[PDB]
C-alpha cells in the first residue's frame, strides 16, 4: 500500500520547541489551541532538521568535496609549472 | 591554416566541395548539350508627341514602348541600390567614406527617375508622362526650376 | 503524479545515484569558483589601479605659476 | 568623485567629455608629441572598428594576430590580453590628466 | 425546434396581465421579470439580468445544467452575455477599489518619475576624462610627460 | 489508380467542346493578318522578307 | 544617437524596478521566475539603450542559459507538489530534494552574481560600463537597485522554498527520482558553469577596458551582500512582529499587483471598445 | 441527490464569514505556527460576540464583513487542484459517444473494451427507461 | 496513486482525534458532531477546514450542512475521488 | 478563350444524366488545370476571339472562380446526398460560372455590366432554393434589390460614355478624362455598394447568414470581387474626378472598418462574424484602391484573390461544424478541439490567413494597400493601426471561442469529419500560400 496513517496518541505536543512556544503565549493571552497536534508531524528533526541543517546543507553541499578537487587542481598546475 | 579549427573548417570544405565537383564533371556537364539562346532586341518607335489624337494603334505602339522603358528604368535604379547595397557591406567599418560617392549616384537617379515617372500612379502612359512634361517645362521657363515657388 | 508517496513523513531514503549527484552539481560548481579566484584575484578588484588624481603635482601636468 | 559640484559650481568643473579649452603648450616649456604605431592600411586589412581606431590599434591588430593563431582556444592568447589593455589603461590615464589639467587651468584663471 | 420568427421579442409590455404572459414567456416568476426601458433604443419585452460583476462571480459549485456557461436549462440570457462572459468583462469578486483609483495611481506614479527623468538629464554623471584622442590628421595630440 | 469508370465516357462530350472552341479562336487568328509582321515593334526589315510568316 | 535613446532608458529602468519589487510580493513560484526575466530584460534594454551591442548579447545568451534551467527546477518541483505554484505550500525541500535543488542551487547565484558563474560575466561588466560611461543620476540609482533587488527575491525564494521549515499538505508526493527530467537538466547546468568565461574569450574580440575606484568597483558586491541578507532576513517572521506588508496595505496591494497593470490592461480598457460595438450594431446596423 | 436551496441562514453568514476570515489569515501570515497563533485570536473575537442579540449581529457582520473585504489579500491563496485554482480542470474528457464511432479496425485493437460497453448498452436502456418513464 | 477507502476512514478519524475538543472513545464513524459530540457551529466549521487541508480540495459552505458526521465526510471524499471500494 | 465558354457549355448536359454530379467536378477541376496552362497574358488584352480576351488582371479573377466554383461543389455535397434538385443545382452553378467567365473576359465595359448583374439570378436562385432558415426571402430580397437599385442607374452612365467615346472598349476609354460630377457617382456608387461600403453594407450580413453553404462561397468569393474588379478599370478615366470625392470614400472605409471590428467582436454567430469580416478587409482594399497609386491598385488586385479564398475557406468550417452541431452559434460552438481535433488546425490556418498572418497572400497584398494609403496621408496610420489591431481582436475570438473551451453540454451524437471535408479545406489553404512564390504573375497586373 501506498502508506500507512500513523497513530494520534504518537504525537506528542512537547516534542516541538517551536509549537510549545505558542501554548505558553495563548496561556498568557488565556486561550487554548486545539489543532495543535496536528502540527507536529511537520516539525520532526529527524526527518526534516531544522533551520540551521537545512541552511548549511543547502549553501555548502559538496564545497567540502569542491575544495579537495581543486586541491588536486592546484597540484596538477604546480606539477605543470603554472601557478608561479 | 594558422587556427587548429580553420585547419578542420577546411577539411570539411574538401568533404562537401569534392564530391558535387565530380558529380558536375563526371554527369551534369559531359553528358549535355550544345545551344545558345539569345537577347530580345526592340526597334525604338515613334514617340507619343508623333501620334495623332484618333488613331489608336500608334498611341498603342507608344504606351507599350514607354512601359517597357519604365520597367529599364524602374531597376537600373535597382542596380544602382545593390552598388551601394554592396559596398556598405563590403567596406565596412570603413564604409562611410567608399559608399557616399554610390550613395551619389543613387540618389540623382530616384530623382531623375522620380521627375520623369514619378507622380503619375497607376495607370500612368506614354501621354500622361509627355504631358507632365510640358507642363513642368512651361512653369521652369516661367518660375524657374522648382523647389523655388513662383513669381 | 509520482509513483512516490508519503503521509505525514519525509520522503523515502535516495538511491545511490541521487544522492551522488547533489555533492557533484554542489561540488563541481565551487571547484569552478575556487578555482578562478585563484588564478584571477584580480577581477573582483580592479585589475588596473584608479590613479588618485588629487595625489598629481602642479608641475608634472604643467600647471603654470601664478 | 560626482558630478553634483559641475551643476553647483559650474565654473570650475569642466563637464562631461571636455575637449581641452587651454592652449595645449601652456604652462609647458615643452610637451612632446604623439605618434601613431599602425598605419590606415593595417587597420583596415584587420577590419578594426573606427570607435577602435585610436593610438592603440597596433597593439589590437597584434592581439588579431594571435588570437586568430590559436582560434577558439584564445586563453592560449590571454597574454596578449594583458599588454593590449595593459596599454589602453594609460590612454585613460592620459584622458584623465587631460581633465585635471583643464580643471586645475580653469581655476586659475578664476582666481586671476 | 421552432424559428427566429417565432421566437422574437414581443413589443414591450404595458399592462400586468401582459406582464405576467411576458414572465411566463420566457420561463420567470413574475417579479425577475423586468424590461428595458424602452427609450427607443430598447430590446422590446426581452428582461434584463446579470449586467453585475459578471457571469464568472456566479457560484461556482452549484450543479449548473450547462457548467460551461453556468447557466440552467431553460433559463433565458443576458442581451449582455457576449460583454460579461467568464472570459469578457466580468470578475470574481467587486473591485478593491474605485476604478478612478487604479489610473491615478499607475499614471500619477509614471508622471511623477518622467519629470525627475528629464530634470536630471542635464546632470549627467560622468567620470572626469576628456575626449577620446582619435587621431585625426593634421592636429596635434601630445603626452603629457616631457 | 484514376478510379475513374465508363460514365467518364461521356467525358468526350466536353472535350469535344475544347477542341471546337480551340478551332473556332484558332481560325480567328489566321482573321488576324493585317498587322501581322508589320508593326514598327516587330514587322520585318524592308526587303528580303522570310517565305512563312513568323505566327 | 536620437531622444529614443533617453526614452528607452527610462521605460526600461522602471521595467526592472518595477518587477524587481514586484518579485518581493508575488507567492507564485512560476510567477516569482517570470517577473525575475522580465527584470533582467529591462537591464538588456537599457544598457543596449547607451550604445553597446556585445554586452546586451553577452547577457542575452547568459539569460538564457541559466533563466530555462530556472524554469526546468520549477516544473520538477511543482509536479511534485500538487500541482500548486505557491511558495507558501512548499519548504524544507533541499533534504527532501537534493539533485533539483542542487540544479537550483546554481543558476540562482548564477542570477544573484556569485563570481565567476554565467550571469556575473555579464553582470558585472555591464554595471561597469554603466558607471564609466555618462549615465543619468536616476537610471544609475536603479541600474544598482535593482541588483540589490535581484538578490532580494532570490533568496527570499530560498528561504520559503530550501532553508525554510516544511509547509506542505498531509500527502506528499516528494521525490527526485525523475532521471529522464534530470538528465536535460545537467546539460544547461554545465553550461551555467562555463557559459560566462567561454563566451568572454570570444564575443570579445576587443576587450573593454575598466579602471574605476575601489567605492564602486565593489557596489555590485556590496548590495548583493545586503539584498541577499536583507532579502533573507526580512523573509523570517516570528508570534509577535509586525505583518510589513499588512500594515502599509496600500503599498503593498500596489507593488504587488504591478502597480496594477494587469487591471488597467485587462478590466480598465476592454469595457470601452466593446460596448462601442453595442452601440453602433445597436443604432446602426438595425437602427438608423 | 440534493441541490442546495439559495436561503442562507443568519448562522449560516456568520460561519461562512468565519471561514473567509481564517483563510485570509493564513494568506498574510502563511507560517504554521504564527498562523495558528493568530487563528486561535480570531475565533476569541467571535466568541466575545457570541452572545449578542441578532440585530445586534446584523450591525457585527456588516463592518464584519466590510474589514475583511477591506483587508482582502492581493494575491489570496487556492488549492491548485479546485474551483478557482491555476490547476483546475486542465484537462476536459469528451462525452462517452465518441468512442462508437471509431473505424471498426480500429475497434479491433481493443475487442474486449468493445465487448464490454455493448453490454452496457444493453442494461442502460433499461437503466433508463425506468428512471424516466421511458 | 489510488486512495483507498479504508485510508479515508483512517485519515478522517486520525484528524479527528488530533483535535482537543472531542473526545476519542465518542468518535466513531456514526457520531453527530453538533448532537452528539456537543460541537459548536465555529467548532464544525474548524473541523471542515482540517478536513480540506487533509485532502486538499474546497468543501463548499453550501455543502458543509450534510457533513454531520464522519461518515458523511468519509462518503463526500469518496465521492470526490470516486474510489467506492 | 473560346476554349473555355465551349467547354463548359458542352458540360451542361451533364446535369441532366443521372448519377453524374461527381463527374461535373472532375470536367469542372480538369478545366482549371486547362486554363492554368494558358497563362502568357499582359497588361494589354490577349486572345482576341469576337469580344473575348484577357489580361494578367482578368485571368487570376478568372482563375480564381473556376477554383472556388469548383470547390462549390465539394462543400456542397448534403445536396447529393439528399438528391435534393441536384440536377438543377448543378445547372445553376454552370450557368452562374459561364455568366462570371464572361463578365471577367468581356473587353468593352457594356459587356461588362451585361455579365454583371446577370449573374445574380443564378445566385437569387441559389439562396431561395437551397437555403435552410425562413429568412431567405428577407435575405433574397436584399441581395437582389440593393445591386439592382444602384446598377440600373449605372446603365445610364455606361451609354453616355458612347456618345462621347463612340465606344466601350476599355483601352480606348483610357484615352479620356471626364469633368461631370454626377457620373462619378454613376460608376462608382454602384460598385461602391457591392464592395461594400461600410454604410450601404447592409444586404451582406444577411445574405451570406441565410445563403446556403455553396452560396456562401460565392457571395463571399466573387461577387465582392465584382464590384472590386469594375472599379479597376473605371477609375483609370475618373482620376480628376477621383480627387475631389475620395477622401469622403477613404474616411467612411477606414472608420467603417475600425467600427465593423468591434461589431465583430460582439458577435454571436459564426456565418455573422465572418460575414462581418469580410466587409473590415473589404474596406482596406476599396481604401487602397481609391489611393490610386502603382500599389495600392497592385495590392488591391492581390488581397481580393487572396481574400476571397480565406472568407470562402472559413465558411467551409461555419457549415461543417453547423452540420453536425445543428445550430451556428457560438454559444453552441464552443471547444469543437475536443470532438474535432484533427479539424482544429484547418480552422487555425485559414483563421490565421484572414489576420494577415504570414507567409500567406494576404499578407503580401495587405502590406501594400497599407503603403499607399499612408503615402496617401499620415493621418491614415491612426485607424489603419486600430483596423489592423481589431481585425485580429475578432479572429482569436472567433478562432479560440469556436475550438478551446468545454464542449457543449446538450450536443447530441454526430459524426466526425470526413475525407471530403479534409480535402476541401487543403484546396482553400494551400494555393493561398504557394501562390506568394509565383506573386510575379498575380500581382503585376499594371
Ligand atoms: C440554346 C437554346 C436551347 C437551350 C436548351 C433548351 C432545352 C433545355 C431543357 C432541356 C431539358 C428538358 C428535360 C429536363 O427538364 O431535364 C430532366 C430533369 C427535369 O426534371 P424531371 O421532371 O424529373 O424530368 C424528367 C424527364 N427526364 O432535369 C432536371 O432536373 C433539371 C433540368 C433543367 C431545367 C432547366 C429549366
Amino acid at each position: 500500500e501506498p502508506y500507512t496513517v500513523p497513530h494520534a496518541s504518537t504525537y506528542k505536543v512537547e516534542s516541538v520547541p517551536q509549537l510549545v512556544e505558542v501554548k505558553e503565549a495563548l496561556g498568557r493571552q488565556g486561550l487554548k489551541d486545539p489543532w495543535l497536534r496536528n502540527e507536529v508531524w511537520r516539525y520532526e528533526p529527524k526527518a526534516f532538521g531544522t533551520h540551521r541543517s537545512r541552511l548549511n546543507t543547502f549553501l555548502f553541499r559538496g564545497l567540502g568535496v569542491g575544495f579537495c578537487a581543486f586541491l588536486a587542481t592546484v597540484a596538477v598546475e604546480y606539477a605543470l609549472g603554472i601557478g608561479k | 591554416p594558422r587556427s587548429p579549427m580553420a585547419s578542420f573548417a577546411e577539411s570539411v570544405l574538401n568533404v562537401i566541395d569534392g564530391p558535387i565537383t565530380w558529380f558536375r564533371e563526371s554527369i551534369v556537364e559531359p553528358n549535355q548539350q550544345k545551344q545558345n539562346w539569345y537577347h530580345q532586341r526592340f526597334r525604338r518607335v515613334p514617340t507619343i508627341d508623333q501620334c495623332y489624337t484618333d488613331d489608336a494603334v500608334c498611341r498603342f505602339e507608344a504606351d507599350q514602348q514607354f512601359r517597357r522603358d519604365r520597367m529599364v528604368d524602374n531597376e537600373i535604379v535597382n542596380i544602382l541600390r545593390q552598388r551601394f547595397e554592396d559596398c556598405t557591406l563590403y567596406e565596412a567599418p570603413d564604409h562611410m567614406v567608399k559608399c557616399r560617392p554610390l550613395m551619389d549616384q543613387y540618389e540623382k537617379a530616384t530623382e531623375n527617375w522620380f521627375i520623369k515617372y514619378g507622380d503619375l500612379g497607376g495607370y500612368a502612359n506614354a501621354k500622361t508622362a509627355y504631358m507632365k512634361q510640358k507642363h513642368r517645362l512651361i512653369w521652369e521657363r516661367r518660375h524657374g526650376p522648382v523647389g523655388s515657388g513662383m513669381k | 503524479k509520482s509513483h512516490v508517496v508519503s503521509y505525514r513523513n519525509g520522503p523515502p531514503p535516495h538511491s545511490k545515484a541521487t544522492k551522488i549527484g547533489a555533492l557533484t552539481v554542489g561540488g563541481a560548481m565551487w571547484w569552478w569558483v575556487i578555482w578562478h579566484l585563484w588564478h584571477e584575484p584580480d577581477h573582483i578588484t580592479g585589475e588596473f589601479d584608479y590613479p588618485n588624481s588629487r595625489k598629481w603635482s602642479n608641475t608634472e601636468l604643467g600647471v603654470p605659476k601664478d | 568623485g560626482n558630478a553634483l559640484t559641475h551643476y553647483m559650481k559650474p565654473d570650475v568643473m569642466p563637464g562631461p567629455d571636455v575637449v581641452p579649452t587651454f592652449d595645449p603648450l601652456l604652462g609647458f616649456k615643452s610637451r612632446k608629441e604623439r605618434v601613431m604605431i599602425a598605419t590606415q592600411e593595417e587597420m583596415e586589412s584587420a577590419k578594426l572598428p573606427l570607435e577602435f581606431r585610436d593610438y592603440c590599434a597596433h597593439l589590437a591588430i597584434a592581439y588579431q594576430a594571435c588570437r586568430s593563431d590559436t582560434f577558439p582556444f584564445v586563453y592560449k592568447c590571454a597574454h596578449q590580453k594583458h599588454e593590449y589593455l595593459t596599454c589602453e589603461y594609460e590612454d585613460y590615464v592620459l584622458r584623465m590628466k587631460e581633465f585635471e589639467r583643464e580643471r586645475r587651468l580653469l581655476e586659475r584663471q578664476k582666481r586671476l | 425546434a421552432g424559428w427566429n420568427k417565432d421566437y422574437k421579442p414581443g413589443p414591450y409590455p404595458q399592462t400586468e396581465k401582459e406582464r405576467l404572459a411576458a414572465a411566463k414567456k420566457y420561463y420567470l416568476l413574475p417579479e425577475e421579470y423586468k424590461p428595458y426601458a424602452d427609450d427607443g433604443l430598447g430590446y422590446g419585452d426581452y428582461p434584463k439580468l446579470g449586467y453585475g460583476l459578471g457571469v464568472e462571480a456566479k457560484d461556482s459549485y452549484y450543479p449548473w445544467d450547462y457548467p460551461e456557461h453556468k447557466r440552467n436549462q431553460h433559463e433565458p440570457i443576458s442581451a449582455d452575455h457576449d460583454l460579461y462572459s467568464e472570459d469578457r468583462w466580468s470578475q470574481a469578486e467587486p473591485p478593491r477599489y474605485s476604478n478612478a483609483y487604479y489610473f491615478a495611481c499607475f499614471l500619477g506614479v509614471m508622471s511623477g518619475c518622467l519629470a525627475l527623468y528629464y530634470w536630471l538629464d542635464d546632470k549627467k554623471m560622468y567620470r572626469p576624462v576628456a575626449a577620446k584622442q582619435y587621431p585625426s590628421p593634421g592636429v596635434k595630440h601630445y603626452t603629457f610627460e616631457k | 489508380v484514376l478510379g475513374l469508370d465508363k460514365r467518364a465516357l461521356w467525358g468526350a462530350l466536353p472535350l469535344l467542346g475544347f477542341a471546337i472552341g480551340h478551332f473556332l479562336d484558332k481560325k480567328e487568328t489566321e482573321r488576324m493578318t493585317m498587322f501581322r509582321d508589320k508593326s514598327a515593334l516587330y514587322g520585318r526589315p524592308a526587303g528580303s522578307e522570310g517565305k512563312a510568316p513568323s505566327w | 544617437t536620437s531622444w529614443l535613446g533617453q526614452l528607452m532608458l527610462l521605460l526600461s529602468g522602471l521595467t526592472m524596478f518595477m518587477a524587481g519589487l514586484g518579485a518581493n510580493f508575488e507567492f507564485d513560484l512560476k510567477k516569482i521566475i517570470a517577473l525575475s526575466t522580465l527584470s533582467q530584460l529591462g537591464l538588456m534594454m537599457s544598457i543596449l539603450s547607451m550604445g553597446f551591442l556585445k554586452l546586451a548579447m553577452f547577457h542575452l545568451l547568459t539569460h538564457a542559459l541559466f533563466k530555462a534551467l530556472l524554469f526546468m527546477c520549477a516544473g520538477a518541483i511543482i509536479h511534485n507538489m500538487n500541482n500548486s505554484q505557491d511558495i507558501r505550500l512548499m519548504g524544507g525541500l533541499s533534504i527532501h530534494m537534493p539533485l533539483t535543488s542542487a540544479c537550483f542551487n546554481v543558476s540562482n547565484l548564477a542570477l544573484c552574481g556569485m563570481p565567476f558563474l554565467a550571469g556575473f560575466y555579464s553582470k558585472d561588466m555591464i554595471l561597469e560600463i554603466v558607471s564609466i560611461s555618462n549615465v543619468n543620476m536616476f537610471s544609475f540609482f536603479l541600474y544598482y537597485f535593482s541588483t540589490g533587488l535581484t538578490v532580494s527575491y532570490s533568496f527570499r525564494l530560498v528561504y520559503y522554498s530550501m532553508t525554510g521549515d516544511l509547509n506542505c499538505g498531509s500527502l506528499n508526493m516528494l521525490n527526485d527520482e525523475s532521471w529522464i527530467m534530470l538528465r536535460g537538466m545537467m546539460g544547461l547546468l554545465i553550461m551555467s558553469i562555463i557559459g560566462g568565461s567561454m563566451l568572454n574569450w570570444l564575443i570579445f574580440p576587443f576587450p573593454y577596458m575598466i579602471c574605476l575606484p575601489i567605492y564602486m568597483k565593489l557596489l555590485t558586491l556590496f548590495v548583493c551582500i545586503v539584498g541577499g541578507l536583507f532579502g533573507y532576513l526580512i523573509s523570517l517572521s516570528n508570534l509577535f512582529f509586525l505583518n510589513k506588508s499588512l500594515f502599509m496595505y496600500n503599498l503593498s496591494t500596489f507593488l504587488g499587483s504591478m502597480w496594477f497593470m494587469p487591471y488597467i490592461s485587462t478590466y480598465g480598457m476592454i469595457f470601452y471598445p466593446l460596448n462601442y460595438g453595442q452601440l453602433v450594431v445597436k443604432s446602426f446596423d438595425q437602427g438608423w | 441527490a440534493q441541490v442546495p436551496l439559495a436561503i442562507v441562514s443568519h448562522k449560516r453568514q456568520v460561519c461562512s464569514l468565519y471561514k473567509r476570515a481564517l483563510r485570509n489569515l493564513e494568506s498574510w501570515y502563511d507560517r504554521r505556527n504564527v498562523y495558528r497563533y493568530r487563528a486561535v485570536q480570531l475565533r476569541a473575537r467571535f466568541d466575545e460576540n457570541r452572545s449578542k442579540d441578532l440585530g445586534e449581529g446584523i450591525r457585527l457582520l456588516a463592518c464584519g464583513q466590510r474589514e475583511l473585504f477591506e483587508t482582502r489579500h492581493f494575491q489570496p491563496r487556492n488549492f491548485a487542484n479546485s474551483a478557482g485554482g491555476c490547476a483546475f480542470e486542465r484537462e476536459v474528457i469528451p462525452p462517452d459517444w465518441v468512442l462508437d464511432y471509431w473505424h471498426p479496425l480500429e475497434k479491433a485493437q481493443y475487442p474486449e473494451y468493445f465487448a464490454k460497453r455493448e453490454q452496457r448498452k444493453k442494461e442502460f436502456v433499461t437503466w433508463w427507461e425506468k428512471q424516466y418513464g421511458k | 496513486p489510488p486512495l483507498s477507502l479504508k485510508l479515508i476512514n483512517e485519515r478522517v478519524l486520525l484528524v479527528l482525534k488530533l483535535y482537543d475538543k472531542i473526545d476519542p472513545s465518542k468518535l466513531n464513524v456514526e457520531s453527530h458532531f453538533i448532537n452528539d459530540l456537543g460541537l459548536d457551529s465555529l467548532d464544525h466549521v474548524e473541523v471542515i477546514m482540517a478536513m480540506e487541508d487533509e485532502f486538499g480540495f474546497e468543501i463548499p459552505d453550501s455543502d458543509a450542512e450534510k457533513l454531520l458526521k464522519p461518515a458523511d465526510i468519509i462518503k463526500y471524499v469518496a465521492d470526490k475521488e470516486d474510489v467506492y471500494e | 478563350m473560346l476554349k473555355i465558354i465551349f467547354f463548359l457549355l458542352f458540360l451542361i448536359p451533364f446535369c441532366f444524366i443521372n448519377n453524374m454530379y461527381w463527374m461535373v467536378q472532375i470536367m469542372m477541376f480538369f478545366i482549371s488545370f486547362i486554363f492554368l496552362l494558358m497563362n502568357n497574358f499582359m497588361n494589354y488584352w490577349s486572345e482576341i476571339s469576337y469580344f473575348l480576351g484577357c489580361d494578367m488582371l482578368s485571368y487570376g479573377l478568372i482563375l480564381l472562380s473556376l477554383w472556388i466554383c469548383s470547390l462549390m461543389l465539394l462543400a456542397s455535397e448534403m445536396i447529393n446526398k439528399h438528391n435534393n434538385y441536384k440536377n438543377l443545382f448543378l445547372l445553376n452553378i454552370i450557368i452562374l460560372l459561364l455568366l462570371l467567365i464572361l463578365t471577367f473576359s468581356s473587353m468593352s465595359l457594356f459587356m461588362f455590366y451585361l455579365f454583371f448583374e446577370s449573374s445574380l439570378i443564378p445566385t437569387l436562385f441559389l439562396i431561395l432554393g437551397w437555403g435552410y432558415q425562413p429568412e431567405r426571402l428577407q435575405a433574397g430580397l436584399y441581395l437582389l434589390f440593393y445591386t439592382l437599385l444602384v446598377s440600373l442607374p449605372m446603365l445610364i452612365g455606361i451609354f453616355y460614355l458612347m456618345n462621347k467615346i463612340g465606344s466601350m472598349n476599355f483601352y480606348l476609354m483610357n484615352n479620356f478624362m471626364f469633368n461631370y460630377d454626377l457620373l462619378y457617382f454613376c460608376l462608382l456608387c454602384a460598385f461602391l455598394v457591392k464592395m461594400p461600403m461600410f454604410l450601404v453594407h447592409l444586404w451582406l450580413p444577411k445574405a451570406h447568414v441565410e445563403a446556403p453553404v455553396s452560396g456562401s462561397m460565392i457571395l463571399a468569393g466573387i461577387m465582392l470581387k465584382l464590384g472590386g474588379y469594375g472599379m479597376l478599370r473605371v477609375i483609370s478615366f475618373l482620376q480628376l474626378m477621383n480627387l475631389k470625392y475620395s477622401f469622403v470614400w477613404i474616411s467612411i472605409s477606414l472608420v467603417g472598418g475600425v467600427l465593423v471590428s468591434l461589431v465583430c467582436l460582439r458577435q454571436t454567430d459564426l456565418k455573422a462574424l465572418i460575414a462581418y469580416s469580410s466587409v473590415a478587409h473589404m474596406g482596406i482594399v476599396l481604401s487602397g484602391l481609391l489611393t490610386m497609386t502603382y500599389w495600392g491598385l497592385c495590392g488591391s488586385y492581390t488581397l481580393m484573390i487572396a481574400h476571397g479564398l480565406c472568407s470562402s475557406g472559413l465558411f467551409c468550417l461555419a457549415n461543417v461544424s453547423y452540420e453536425r452541431l445543428g445550430s451556428r452559434s457560438m454559444l453552441i460552438n464552443k471547444g469543437l478541439l475536443n470532438f474535432m481535433p484533427s479539424m482544429t488546425l484547418w480552422w487555425f490556418l485559414l483563421s490565421s490567413a484572414n489576420m494577415a498572418a504570414p507567409p500567406t497572400l494576404n499578407l503580401l497584398g495587405e502590406i501594400y494597400l497599407l503603403n499607399s494609403i499612408v503615402s496617401w496621408s499620415w493621418i491614415s496610420m491612426i485607424l489603419l493601426s486600430f483596423l489592423s489591431f481589431f481585425s485580429a481582436a475578432y479572429t482569436l475570438y472567433l478562432y479560440s471561442f469556436s475550438q478551446h473551451g468545454k464542449l457543449f453540454s446538450g450536443v447530441y451524437s454526430f459524426s466526425s469529419g470526413k475525407i471530403r471535408e479534409y480535402l476541401l479545406m487543403l484546396l482553400h489553404w494551400l494555393p493561398l500560400n504557394l501562390l506568394i512564390l509565383k506573386s510575379e504573375s498575380f500581382m503585376l497586373w499594371l
